[PDB]
């Protein structure tokens, strides 16, 4: 709350570090973009049978 | 019988600003004197909103 606020610099580096990861996981494919929402993703469209 | 009370004014605010200097010397008395203090900022964020 101290005013004015000052960001350290290191916190932009640490973004763009987690943003530019892609990896593998349980939700498939995990790539962001700039602004981080997910992108490159797989979602399966499934139907309740009988079965 | 000074009664101090905070207000948030967002920036560009100048017709509300002003009526409610208005009103302060309209509806001002001998009995209490309310004393505010003004603090200009974006009532967007939420930041500066806490802060
Ligand atoms: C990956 O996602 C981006 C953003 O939606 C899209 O432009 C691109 O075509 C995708 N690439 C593949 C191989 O699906």
């Amino acid at each position: 709350l101290a005013n004015p606020a000052v960001p350290w610099g290191q916190g932009v580096e640490i973004e763009r570090a987690l943003k530019q990861v892609q990896v593998e996981g349980l939700s498939g494919n995990i790539k962001f973009d700039q602004n981080g929402k997910r992108i490159n993703y797989t979602i399966n469209i499934m139907e309740l049978k009988t079965n | 019988n000074s009664i101090q009370i905070g207000g948030l004014f967002p920036r560009g605010a100048d017709q509300e600003y002003s009526a409610f200097r208005v009103g302060m010397v309209q509806f001002s008395t001998s009995e209490f004197r309310l004393t505010p203090h003004i603090d200009n900022l974006e009532v967007a964020n939420s930041f500066a909103v806490t802060n």
